[PDB]
């Protein structure tokens, strides 16, 4: 069973 | 003999249920590139992955790669004009966006079929020479101020941004990879740099052609989507650098052995444990991490959680492998805590290291690799069509891990099993190497340091000896089993041929006193799964505060008891979805259809003779208050959605209502609700996917009888099925209702031009509209103005009422931003009248197009008339019917609509706005003309304001 930046 | 392609893959390995065609190939300047042909497809797609990002930003000018990854969008040589890639998107229907990991820049777009050339040759320039205009520069550094100040509070980002730095100052880890105005623009002034130069530099350095793969996707021939990309793609540098490695594990040897003690945003408790391990990337083919994260994640009888559980002390786990970057991983075991919890972290870890423990005397086990093995097999075969944006840009991402021929696979497909693997990362997993974080309001005060980047109050500490010890003497303890044979696994995928009379809508093949069935048997995408879909009605689940406590507490209970037996059925891809609404219930079931009927009468049975744990009872209730409690974290604009959701329905309980009435729930009291709420229904259902006539109507029988058998439910009176309304606002009217939000330093605003009841011509006067505004908002509201991060705009629909909207959250004060918005809107008439009828009917094509998308998965077409059915619409047909109609309208009609219902001067202009004031803020008072405002009647109480107005009709169902 298994952060990041947007525009 | 093409000198432009260095090579062409063999064979890409797709589903044999995959119609799309693949093309592998790598150009001379070593771009790696999948191209994917879909003759059907509505929307083609690219995605670009660079194999850089924040990890290698200069140490001086942090976030520089996340900046840079804004400005491409604001121009290049060949296409100097600032949005003229965002608007060219926008009236062909697309739409993108990328993103920044510590490794990669990633960028992608969808657009209408046929302009993929369009939009690929504007997407080419990104790589080729971008602008950076120097006044972009200036404006844009703002947005991505706002995009970290979104975050500060965030509690999320701030164990993400800690984790970083604890570990080796040295290390590239350690850096903050969002930047901000501070380190974008400020800092770098001070310190002479001109950063237009550094983003020219980078740029120039990091976007080599070698370090970058390209998807394409679109309805052109694999030879025409080769030409294409060859066209515009060879062409990028080749300027051959090394890949960055990271060999050297940021947590070193005095990084372990650490305990972490941290102070939260919102109230919760968590204990997060961590291993560093090594790059397990290469080992993909036998992936021993997912084997133990399996194993040490698992949740069902025997599992690690279902002890903690049981001793009170945790509600929930993660665990498993973790990324990090090229060359270094992490290990994690990751818990809530109940109060108790708290308490007792030493022997919640000393458990850990126990079933830990079982792992190493019972050694690796080949029927566990075989079960997933088997299961990934099976997601593979019958993995649902994607949608193209997501697709292309996941795909390019993967490709720089892959060999060509195994991209579409490589995820999926386990082929190697590897006990010394397994091995070998357990014997990592030991309390010499763990690092401890306990999350937790009661370390308030008895902190001593200050993570510099969100200000988050922290401890350290050295793990005693003598602790570390006791975690290493850890016996075999009888409570931890492996799990067993999964009897969930699905083995009969057949088919079921289309019978004589299936129909392209669902069908209402029952309608009586207790339920009302809609069916569709799959005629589109043939897999071996289904979709259940059941909306439970009863008027106790929101009569009052209280009872929607308990209909929530109820089915929370439910869901956690159910969890052990249900938590095989997920791994064998059949989830259920249970949660109450303000009519009653939603339970749905996907997946595999197969077991379905198994899962689903397990459940209604459950809720039907459902007995409830004392001390579950007592945990869940605890956590709902804080849960209740925490809304006062959520963002300025999350509040404005909020306010305005309560001020504009009939009936809504507010959280402070709700939390209020929740001291009153007691044991006693919800065994007594729930017969009480399951005593009377009605049930409207949705079944949908590899299911025939029969089938549906004995699934929603079954579900029935079992209710009548357990709970003795019978019907409800068609005068009963209470739909809650919309307020109606007065012509010429505008409402203001403000609050504030006391952890954000930002303020949040939601504006609200209602217009009248959906139907065809009112439908698409305001979605026409919204089409031709969405881009020039975004860009005059953020990308020239800079108001925000948060910029949004479109239709408003709720209890079949519509409207336009605005969402903005800023820096700036509310009454400001309504200002700019009106202003904005003045902009937009004037546009509208300036604008050729080419452009116009270009918007009509966009929306067109976005409209008739057909659904690429079972889930999406469920999703359509699952909308149809709750807002009793029933319009199933409705995209021919509004398209059909949106084709008719004119500049004229648009313009008609702007001034009756949405000008400052409207005749029909109907306002409310919430405003949402910073932490810091106190009080409530070059740029295109803002017109005069009248004054706002200010909302002082909700149940008045609503008491004093017209409540609209309901929607006539079609």
């Amino acid at each position: 069973k298994c952060l990041a930046n947007f525009l | 003999n093409n000198p432009a392609i260095k090579r062409i893959g063999n064979h890409i390995t797709k589903s044999p249920e995959d119609k799309r065609e693949y093309r592998g190939l790598e150009l001379a300047n070593g771009i790696k590139v999948l191209l994917i042909s879909d003759p059907t497809t509505d929307k083609s797609s690219a995605a670009l992955d660079v194999h850089i990002g924040s990890l290698s930003d200069p140490p001086n000018i942090a976030g520089l790669s996340h900046f840079l990854q804004h400005m491409l969008f604001l121009g290049t040589k060949k296409y100097p004009k600032e949005n003229e890639y965002s608007q060219f998107l926008s009236e062909h229907a697309g739409s993108s966006n990328a993103f920044t990991s510590g490794e990669h820049t990633n960028y992608y777009f969808d657009v209408s079929h046929e302009h993929l050339e369009g939009a690929l040759d504007r997407f080419a320039q990104f790589f080729l020479s971008p602008l950076f205009d120097e006044s972009a520069k200036d404006r844009e550094v703002n947005a991505v101020d706002s995009e970290h100040e979104k975050n500060v509070m965030n509690d999320a980002w701030r164990l993400f941004q800690l984790e970083k730095a604890t570990g080796n100052p040295k290390h590239p880890f350690s850096k903050f990879g969002t930047g901000n105005k501070y380190t974008l623009e400020t800092r770098p002034n001070q310190e002479g740099i001109d950063v237009r130069q550094e983003l020219l530099k980078f740029h120039s350095a990091y976007y080599s052609s070698n370090l970058m793969a390209v998807v394409v996707l679109g309805r052109e021939s694999l030879d025409d989507l080769t030409n294409l990309v060859v066209k515009l793609f060879s062409e990028v540098e080749n300027k051959n650098v090394p890949l960055p490695e990271f060999p050297e594990h940021p947590f070193q040897e005095e990084h372990l052995k650490q305990l972490y003690k941290i102070v939260p945003i919102k109230d919760i408790r968590n204990l997060y444990v961590t291993f560093p391990i090594p790059d397990l990337q290469k080992y993909y083919k036998s992936n021993p991490g997912h084997y133990l994260g399996h194993l040490i994640g698992h949740e069902g009888p025997g599992s690690l959680l279902s002890e903690l559980k049981s001793k009170g002390w945790v509600n929930t786990l993660v665990g498993g492998q973790k990324e990090g970057a090229r060359g270094f991983m992490f290990f994690i075991i990751n818990v809530d805590l109940t109060e108790e919890g708290l308490l007792h972290v030493e022997d919640i870890i000393l458990h850990m290291f126990q079933y830990i423990q079982k792992l190493r005397a019972e050694g690796p086990q080949e029927w566990v690799f075989q079960e997933l093995k088997d299961l990934n097999a099976v997601a593979f075969r019958f993995k649902d069509k994607e949608r193209p944006r997501g697709y292309t840009s996941k795909i390019a991402g993967i490709l720089h891990y892959y060999p060509l021929e195994e991209v579409l696979t490589a995820e999926y497909l386990l082929e190697e099993f590897r006990p010394d693997l397994i091995e070998m990362v357990l014997d990592k997993l030991r309390p010499e190497n763990v690092r401890v974080a306990i999350v937790s309001k009661s370390f308030e005060g008895k902190t001593d340091r200050t993570e510099e980047w969100y200000g988050t109050q922290y401890k350290q500490e050295a793990i005693p000896d003598e602790v570390i010890k006791k975690w290493q003497n850890a016996d075999l303890n009888g409570k931890f089993k492996l799990p067993t044979k999964n009897e969930f696994i699905p083995t009969n995928f057949e088919i079921l041929p289309l019978e004589k009379e299936a129909t392209p809508y669902p069908a209402l093949i029952k309608d009586t006193a207790m339920s009302k069935l809609w069916f569709k048997q799959d005629d589109k995408f043939f897999l071996p799964k289904a979709n259940l879909n059941f909306e439970f009605f009863s008027p106790f689940a929101y009569v009052d505060p209280l009872h929607s406590n308990m209909a929530y507490l109820y089915l929370e209970l439910l869901k956690d008891s159910l969890n052990e037996y249900a938590y095989a059925a997920e791994l064998a891809g059949l989830s259920y979805d249970l949660q109450n609404t303000i009519y009653g219930m939603y339970l749905s079931v996907k997946g595999y259809n197969d077991k379905q009927p198994i899962l689903l009468k397990k459940i209604i049975e459950k809720m039907a003779t459902f007995e409830i744990d004392e001390k579950r009872f007592e945990i869940i209730k605890e956590a709902y208050m804080r849960s209740l409690n925490n809304f006062r974290a959520e963002q300025p604009h999350q509040h404005a959605m909020y306010y305005l959701r309560l001020l504009m329905t009939e009936v809504a309980w507010t959280k402070d209502e709700l939390k209020e009435a929740l001291d009153d729930v007691t044991l006693p009291r919800l065994k007594a609700f729930i017969p009480q709420l399951l005593s009377r229904l009605h049930i409207e259902a949705l079944l949908h996917g590899n299911i025939t006539k029969q089938a549906a109507l004995g699934i929603m029988q079954m579900v029935e009888d079992t209710l009548i058998e357990h709970a003795h439910t019978k019907p409800l009176l068609p005068s009963q099925l209470v739909r809650y309304r919309e307020v109606q606002l007065p012509d010429r009217g505008w409402f203001v209702y403000q609050q504030r939000n006391e952890v954000h330093n930002n303020s949040g605003i939601e504006i609200y031009y209602q217009t009248d009841m959906q139907s065809t011509s009112e439908n698409m006067f305001l979605e026409l509209f919204a089409q031709i505004i969405s881009e020039p908002a975004f860009n005059t509201l953020r990308t020239k103005e800079q108001l925000g991060y948060i910029v949004f705009s479109g239709p408003r629909r709720a209890n079949g009422i519509q409207g336009l909207r605005f969402i903005i959250q800023s820096e700036k004060p509310p009454h400001y931003l309504e200002s700019r918005v009106e202003a904005f809107l003045i902009t937009m008439e004037k546009s509208i009248e300036d604008m050729t009828e080419e452009a116009f009917q270009k918007h009509i094509q966009a929306l067109a197009i976005r409209r008739l998308d057909k659904p690429k998965k079972l889930s999406a077409e469920s999703a359509k008339y699952w909308g149809e059915i709750i807002s009793q619409q029933y319009n199933f047909d409705r995209d021919n019917t509004e398209v059909a109609y949106l084709k008719t309208l004119t500049k004229e009609d648009i313009i008609k609509f702007y001034k009756e219902m949405l000008a400052v001067d409207a005749p029909r202009r109907h306002k409310v706005s919430v405003h949402v004031l910073a932490r810091e803020m106190d009080s409530n008072p070059n740029l295109s003309q803002a017109p005069a405002l009248p004054q706002p009647e200010v909302i002082q109480n909700m149940t008045e304001f609503k008491r004093g107005l017209p409540l609209f009709p309901l929607v006539k169902p079609h």
